């Protein structure tokens, strides 16, 4: 599962979690079995204005 | 105030809403003892001491 | 006086039970002896353990 977003909002991906992202954009199941990989890409995904 | 002579505001005779804090992602720590942070609006307490 | 040995029977009965009931009381290292207080003030990821 692929997505972006701001570099506070991936404490949101994880299991059991809270808040706009958790409730209203990727749900995690209580029991995930899985990895979850992130990385800054302020280099590739940002743009002026 | 400086932590040596700490501030203690009395919160009292209210309704309190704790959802539009711990959701703010601006706190750099919201850490909770005794209690699941989400949970705080289902219940009611004798007096908060800030 | 005489029967002690009938009385016994019936207080060592009453006695394991009400033992058996005071023991709700105990925390056993929990927040709470009683489970509602956990069940309204915690998530169930903390609730579990």
């Amino acid at each position: 599962d692929s997505f972006v977003i701001r570099g506070d909002e991936v404490r949101q991906i994880a299991p059991g979690q809270t808040g706009n992202i958790a409730d209203y954009n990727y749900k995690l199941p209580d029991d995930f079995t899985g990895c979850v990989i992130a990385w800054n890409s302020n280099n590739l995904d940002s743009k002026v204005g | 105030a400086s932590v040596y002579a700490w501030n203690r505001k009395r919160i009292s005779n209210c309704v309190a809403d704790y959802s539009v804090l711990y959701n703010s992602a601006s706190f750099s720590t919201f850490k909770c003892y005794g209690v699941s942070p989400t949970k705080l609006n289902d219940l009611c307490f004798t007096n908060v001491y800030a | 006086s005489a029967l002690g040995k009938l009385q016994d029977v019936v207080n060592q009965n009453a006695q394991a039970l009400n033992t058996l009931v005071k023991q709700l009381s105990s925390n056993f290292g929990a927040i709470s002896s009683v489970l509602n207080d956990i069940l309204s003030r915690l998530d169930k990821v903390e609730a579990e353990v």
